[PDB]
C-alpha cells in the first residue's frame, strides 16, 4: 500500500532534521518504507504548496506530521500549519515534540503536548486520541542517546504506521472505465482497452458505454493484463476488456465503460482550479469570466465556460480558487475527478471537481461560439 | 509541582511568549505572575533585535501588499516574510497595519497641494525609521523586530508609496487575493495592489466600480507606462496603459474605456508582492 505524508511545521523547529533521522535509522520529496508500507515523505514550504499538489494530484496527503519544539511550544502560524491540513482533506495528524534534549523539564513538556491537544482539538481533529512522540531529532540523527533519539524516532514511525490510514480504492463504487483504444482479437471479438478509475471488475459483468449518442450495453467477456487472462480486475490496473457481440466501428476512444445505469452524466461543475504560471507552461495574462478553454478528463475532451466566483472579476497565473465552469454538453465529470484546461496547444490550468450543481436557467441561457 | 506548573501554562496562555521564555521569566520573579509578565514584555524588544539579527539575510519572497485609504490620502505598504503560512497569520497582518498607519501619519504630514495631485515613495531604510505609531514605541523599525520575535521568521519592510488628491482628482484601487480579516477596519491586504490617480469633475459617489475597474485592469496588464489617447491600440502586448486592450473588453482600449465616464487617467502605482 503507498501512503502520502507531509510535515508541517516552523522550520527551525526540526522538520529537515526529523526527515533526515527517518532516512538514517531506515537504511540499516524524498521515500521511505516501514514493514507496513511505501511512504512519499513530502514537506512543502508553503500553503499553496500544498494546496496546488493536491489540486493537481501530484501529492495528495493521507496525513501530516506535525513538528513542534519543546522550547518555544506552538507558534502563532501553527493555527495556520493546522487550516492548512484541514483544508486540503487530511484528518489524521502524528506530533513529534522536538526537544532541546538537554533532559529539560518533563513538567514543561507536557504543557506543550496539552497545549496542542488543545489545537488539534480545536481544529476538528481529535486531540486526545493524536499520538504525540517526545523525543529529540538531532541525537536520533548523529546516532547519539538511543533513548531519546532512536526510539522517539522508531516511535513516531509506529505512530505513523498505525494512525494514518491507507488511501482509498473506491473498490466499493461502481467500476469505471475510460476507454483509451479498441481492438479485435481473431475468434474472441472486440476489446477496449483502459484503466479502471474505481470499483471491481469480474469477468462476466454487465456493462454499458457511455459518451455516445446512443446508449450501449452488453457484458464484459474476458479480462486480459498482460497477455493473461483473468477473471477479476482492481481499480487502478491497465486492462483490456473483451466485449460481448460488438464490432470496433460502435466503439472508440472517449467513451466510458461503467456498471449498468450508475452514472449521470454532469455539464454544470464546480471546482478547485489551479492556474499555471508562465514559467509552467501557462499564460502570460489572465483570463476573466466567460473564457471559453477546453476541458480534459479521462480520456475525453470538450469546450467549457469559465465563471468566477461573485465579485471576481479576474484570476491571476499562478493562483488557485474555486470556479464554476459550465461544459458546452453533459459529459462523465464526477466528485473528485481531476482535469486540465487547454487554450489552444498548452495547457493553462488543472482542476479538481467539488460539485456536480443542478444546471440553472442562467446556465442555460448562456450564449456559445 | 503541580502549582507551578499551572503557573507556567496560566503565564503562557496569557502572554503568549515560548514556554522557555515564561519558565525563566516566573523563576526570576520568584514565581509572581504579575512580576513574570512584566518582566517577559520588557525583555520583548530585546530578544526580538538579537533574534531579527540572526535571521537577517534569509530569503523572505512571500508576504503581503497593505492599501490603506484615509480621506484623501492612499498608502500603498509591502511587508515580506518567509512563509505564506506566516503572511496568513493574523500577527503578521496586525504588522501590516502598523506599517500602513506609519505610513500615513508620516505623508499627511508631508506636501499638500491645492491644484494637483501629489505622489512619493519609501525605501525600506527610509519606511523603517519612521515613527511607529501613538500606540507602540520606537520606529517601524523596532515593531518589525517585535513581530520577528514573536513569528520566528526573518521580515523586511520592503517599500512604500502614498498619494494625495485634492477635488478635481481621484484615486481609483484594487487589491488583487485580498485576505478576510475584519479586526483592521479600512486595511485591504492581498499579492497585488494598484492606484490609479485621475482626473475628474465627476462625482467620486458616482466612480466607484470605474476605479475598481481600473485598478484591476492595472492589476491584470501590468502597464508600464499611462500612454496617451492619440496612440493606436497596441494588441494584448501593448505597454502604455491607455492603448492596452481593456481588461474586461480587448475589443476596446483602456483609454476607450475611461474617457465616456469623464475621466482620463494621469498616472499609477502597481505594487507585486515579492516582485524584483
Amino acid at each position: 500500500p503507498h501512503v502520502n505524508v507531509g510535515t508541517i511545521g516552523h522550520v527551525d523547529h526540526g522538520k529537515t532534521t526529523l526527515t533526515a533521522a527517518i532516512t538514517k535509522i531506515l537504511a540499516e520529496h524524498v521515500e521511505y518504507s516501514t514493514a507496513a508500507r511505501h511512504y512519499a515523505h513530502t514537506d512543502c514550504p508553503g500553503h499553496a504548496d500544498y494546496v496546488k499538489n493536491m489540486i493537481t494530484g501530484t501529492a495528495p496527503l493521507d496525513g501530516c506530521i506535525l513538528v513542534v519544539a519543546a522550547n518555544d511550544g506552538p507558534m502563532p502560524q501553527t493555527r495556520e500549519h493546522l487550516l492548512l491540513a484541514r483544508q486540503i482533506g487530511v484528518e489524521h495528524v502524528v506530533v513529534y515534540v522536538n526537544k532541546a534534549d538537554a533532559v529539560q523539564d518533563s513538567e514543561m513538556v507536557e504543557l506543550v503536548e496539552l497545549e496542542i491537544r488543545e489545537l488539534l482539538t480545536e481544529f476538528g481533529y481529535k486531540g486526545e486520541e493524536t499520538p504525540i512522540i517526545v523525543g529529540s531529532a538531532l541525537c536520533a540523527l548523529e546516532q547519539r542517546d538511543p533513548e531519546l533519539g532512536l526510539k522517539s524516532v522508531q516511535k513516531l514511525l509506529d505512530a505513523v504506521d498505525t494512525y494514518i490510514p491507507v488511501p482509498t480504492r473506491d473498490l466499493e463504487k461502481p467500476f469505471l472505465l475510460p476507454v483509451e483504444s479498441v481492438y479485435s482479437i481473431p475468434g474472441r471479438g472486440t476489446v477496449v482497452t483502459g484503466t479502471l478509475e474505481r470499483g471491481i471488475l469480474k469477468k462476466g459483468d454487465e456493462c454499458e458505454f457511455l459518451g455516445h449518442s446512443k446508449n450501449i450495453r452488453t457484458v464484459v467477456t474476458g479480462i486480459e493484463m498482460f497477455h493473461k487472462s483473468l477473471d477479476r480486475a482492481e481499480a487502478g490496473d491497465n486492462l483490456g476488456a473483451l466485449v460481448r457481440g460488438l464490432k470496433r466501428e460502435d466503439l472508440r476512444r472517449g467513451l466510458v465503460m461503467a456498471k449498468p445505469g450508475s452514472i449521470q452524466p454532469h455539464q454544470k461543475v464546480e471546482a478547485q482550479v489551479y492556474i499555471l504560471t508562465k514559467e509552467e507552461g501557462g499564460r502570460h495574462k489572465p483570463f476573466v469570466s466567460h473564457f471559453m478553454p477546453v476541458m480534459f478528463s479521462l480520456t475525453w475532451d470538450m469546450a467549457c465556460r469559465i465563471i468566477l466566483p461573485p465579485g471576481k472579476e479576474l484570476a491571476m497565473p499562478g493562483e488557485d480558487l474555486k470556479l464554476t465552469l459550465i461544459l458546452r454538453q453533459p459529459m462523465i465529470l464526477e466528485k473528485g475527478q481531476r482535469f486540465t484546461l487547454r487554450d489552444g496547444n498548452r495547457t493553462i490550468g488543472t482542476g479538481l471537481v467539488t460539485d456536480t450543481p443542478a444546471m440553472t436557467e442562467e446556465d442555460k441561457n448562456i450564449k456559445w461560439s | 509541582s503541580a502549582s507551578s506548573k499551572e503557573l507556567l501554562m496560566k503565564l503562557r496562555r496569557k502572554t503568549g511568549y515560548s514556554f522557555i521564555n515564561c519558565k525563566k521569566a516566573l523563576e526570576t520573579c520568584g514565581g509572581d505572575l504579575k512580576q513574570a509578565e512584566s518582566w517577559l514584555h520588557k525583555q520583548a524588544q530585546k530578544e526580538g533585535w538579537s533574534k531579527a539579527a540572526r535571521l537577517h539575510g534569509r530569503k523572505t519572497k512571500e508576504g503581503l501588499i497593505g492599501l490603506l485609504q484615509e480621506g484623501d490620502t492612499t498608502v500603498l505598504v509591502e511587508v515580506n516574510c518567509e512563509t505564506d503560512f506566516v503572511s496568513r497569520n493574523l500577527k503578521f497582518q496586525q504588522l501590516v497595519q502598523q506599517v500602513a498607519l506609519g505610513t500615513l501619519l508620516h505623508c499627511q504630514n508631508l506636501k499638500d497641494q491645492l491644484s494637483t495631485y501629489s505622489k512619493g515613495f519609501l525605501n525600506s531604510s527610509e519606511l523603517s525609521e519612521l515613527p511607529a505609531g501613538p500606540e507602540r514605541e520606537g520606529s517601524l523599525k523596532d515593531q518589525l523586530a517585535l513581530a520577528i520575535g514573536k513569528l520566528g521568521e526573518n521580515m523586511i519592510l520592503k517599500r512604500a508609496a502614498w498619494v494625495k488628491v485634492p477635488a478635481g482628482f481621484y484615486v481609483g484601487s484594487y487589491v488583487h487575493g485580498a485576505m478576510h480579516s475584519p479586526s483592521l477596519h479600512n486595511l485591504v491586504l492581498g499579492k497585488y495592489g494598484a492606484l490609479v490617480i485621475c482626473e475628474t469633475s465627476e462625482l467620486k459617489a458616482n466612480l466607484a466600480d470605474l476605479g475598481r475597474r481600473l485598478g484591476q485592469h492595472v492589476v491584470g496588464m501590468a502597464p508600464l507606462s499611462v500612454g496617451s489617447l492619440d496612440d493606436e491600440p497596441g494588441g494584448e502586448a501593448e505597454t502604455k496603459m491607455l492603448s492596452q486592450p481593456y481588461l474586461l473588453d480587448p475589443s476596446i482600449t483602456l483609454g476607450q474605456y475611461v474617457q465616456p465616464h469623464g475621466v482620463s487617467v494621469v498616472d499609477f502605482v502597481r505594487f507585486e508582492c515579492g516582485e524584483g
